[PDB]
């Protein structure tokens, strides 16, 4: 019935790009800058929260079954947020995404695009689809992050500053492969998990069960706070060499 | 685990022939090489698109995707052309192929339905359709060339071309013009956007009541003679059987010639009364009254139908062609 789009750790150290000889560093990084394409890009045009990680999880899968030595990132990026805003019913003109990303790349990253940007955008879309097996729709954290925080009871202010924190992490979290490990609710449980460390917030004080010190196994079920290190773990290191402000 | 979509090739069918006019594209009727079913193939051309893969077709795949019932048609697969990027070639959509549907049978005059026919079907028909909408989900085209009929006997629902989702918690704004005028029911006619579910138990309700007349009991060509039509048998809307119908758009503007009375069990009194009671309940303009999805199943009509316990219709098996 449903195919599975998650893998092990071991699953994504042996990708289509890796097999090829690109190193995971060099991978990590072309995710990196697919997925702030995809963003920015989706960001210029107007679209949405629940639209731009659509994108990115099309972008994520795409080259979890393709290498990067055999499809350029910006042009698949370009292609799965013109995909994205189809199925998200807020779709922008196939020729808005390539004044936009004209606009955002440099002469070498849209060589990339080749002479008729419009043309290989348009048929990386019968690739694109055959990939994902035509499982268009996309659960994001961002949804799950809202309905979790808003079950909360206490300091209005509190509460507050740890969404949004949490909400960046998420913004993060999208240019790293953990939506590729993990279902969006354990990743929307994850990021406050880590905001509520860094803020200094018991997040057990504000529930039901204020005793109680796991104060998400009301929220999601049979998440050992192990798994939550490994996700908050991964999302530090791209605040790691000062790639980012926290 | 091989629900992966897409990669099939399309010459693992031998096609047939066509059988219609799709709205992306032509659909042809075709057997499958490695398991011997007949199939049909909906086909969605991509070369020459504007805009790339049609986005009708993009949200009828996300419904399919949600819909496993024995009453919905179900979507097999998705198949491609033949390959080799930088090439032409459509993708296929692949459907369980039924053998007729409702209005080429009634058209036939070879066919006509018993009492236990109509039962059994009406209950497959509702059952799938309760499905749908517990889903939240609201068919917007059912008619009588939507509903697909096997020679075992089988109902099932066509086409989601104009399907949508349905937020059930808080009313929010849709669509108007969905339905063919045939099937419409009122609300549709006077401008109603924020409609409910209960624009489909109207257009089952003139299914059931073509059953027992083999005959559209509404055939106006604009939404104003369509309205005409309705009133003169279900009677005028006005306040006093519809609180809101004063709410609507084109409420002043459309009124019909008279100040009719519902005659309905007048001129359906041939029908038994057990499906005369379902039929008036599922014929009421006001929508806020129109029963739901599940209230038809547990009318007297449809409560104790034991589909296991059913005859096959007489159902033609040549087929008028090929
Ligand atoms: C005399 N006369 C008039 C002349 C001869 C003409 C003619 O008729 N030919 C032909 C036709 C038709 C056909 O067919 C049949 C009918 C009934 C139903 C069916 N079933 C079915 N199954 C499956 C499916 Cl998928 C389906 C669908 C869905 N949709 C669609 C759309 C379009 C098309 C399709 C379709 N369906 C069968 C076949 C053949």
């Amino acid at each position: 019935t449903k195919p599975c789009w998650y893998w092990d750790k071991k699953d994504l150290a042996h990708t289509p790009s890796q097999l090829e000889g690109l190193d995971p560093a060099t991978e990590a990084r072309y995710r990196r800058e697919g997925a702030r394409f995809i963003f920015d890009v989706g960001t210029r045009l107007g679209l949405h929260y629940d639209t731009l990680a659509t994108g990115i999880i099309y972008f994520h899968r795409f080259y979890m079954f393709h290498s990067f030595k055999q499809f350029p990132r910006y042009v698949t990026g370009a292609c799965c947020l013109f995909l994205a805003g189809k199925v998200e019913e807020t779709p922008k003109k196939c020729k808005d995404i390539i004044k936009t990303a004209r606009s955002l790349l440099n002469d070498v990253q849209f060589g990339q695009f080749g002479d008729d940007p419009k043309e290989e955008v348009m048929v990386l879309e019968r690739i694109l689809l055959q990939t994902i097996k035509f499982d268009l729709q996309v659960e994001h954290p961002y949804q799950f992050l809202l309905k979790y925080a808003k079950q909360l009871k206490g300091d209005k202010n509190k509460i507050q500053k740890l969404v949004q924190m949490a909400w960046t992490f998420v913004n993060d979290s999208l240019c790293t492969t953990l939506s590729l490990q993990w279902e969006p609710e354990i990743i929307a449980v994850a990021v406050m998990y880590l905001a509520g460390r860094l803020c200094k917030f018991e997040i057990q004080e504000w529930t039901s069960k204020p005793m109680y010190r796991r104060w998400w196994e009301q929220f999601v079920q049979d998440v050992p706070v192990d798994v939550l290190e490994d996700i908050c773990h991964q999302i530090l290191d791209l605040y790691s060499q000062g790639k980012q402000q926290m | 685990t091989e629900s992966d979509w897409g990669k099939r090739c399309v010459d693992k069918f031998d096609i047939i022939g066509i059988i219609g006019e799709g709205t992306y594209g032509q659909v042809y009727k075709a057997k499958d090489k490695d398991t011997g079913e007949l199939v049909a193939l909906k086909k969605v051309r991509l070369d020459n698109e504007k805009e790339g893969f049609p986005i009708t077709a993009i949200r009828e795949i996300k419904i399919l995707r949600q819909l496993i019932h024995r009453s919905v048609v179900n979507m097999k697969e998705i198949v491609t052309d033949k390959q080799d990027k930088k090439d032409k070639g459509a993708f296929y959509l692949v459907f369980e192929y039924m053998d007729h549907d409702l209005m080429g049978l009634l058209e036939s005059g070879l066919v006509h339905f018993s009492e236990d026919h109509i039962k059994s079907f009406m209950k497959q028909l509702m059952e799938g359709l309760e499905y749908c909408h517990k889903k939240n989900f609201l068919h917007r085209d059912i008619k009588c060339s939507n509903i697909l009929l096997n020679n075992s006997g089988q109902i099932k629902l066509a086409d989601f071309g104009l399907a949508r989702l349905y937020n059930s918690e808080e009313s929010r704004p849709y669509t108007n013009k969905v339905i063919t005028l045939w099937y419409r029911p009122p609300e549709l006619l006077l401008g109603e956007e924020r409609y409910t579910p209960a624009i489909d138990v109207w257009s089952c309700g003139c299914i059931l009541g073509e059953l027992f007349t083999k005959k559209p009991i509404f055939q106006a060509n604009l939404e104003l003679a369509q309205l005409e039509l309705i009133s003169r048998l279900c009677g005028s809307p006005c306040p006093a059987v519809w609180p809101d119908v004063i709410k609507l758009p084109y409420f002043n503007t459309m009124k019909p010639k008279k100040q009719y009375r519902r005659r309905l069990r007048e001129e359906f009194s041939f029908i038994p009364s057990a499906a005369l009671d379902l039929l008036d309940h599922m014929l009421t303009l006001d929508p806020s009254k129109r029963c739901t999805a599940e209230q038809t199943l547990q009318s007297d009509f449809l409560k104790d139908v034991e589909l296991s316990k059913m005859a096959p219709p007489d159902l033609p098996h040549w087929q008028d062609c090929h």
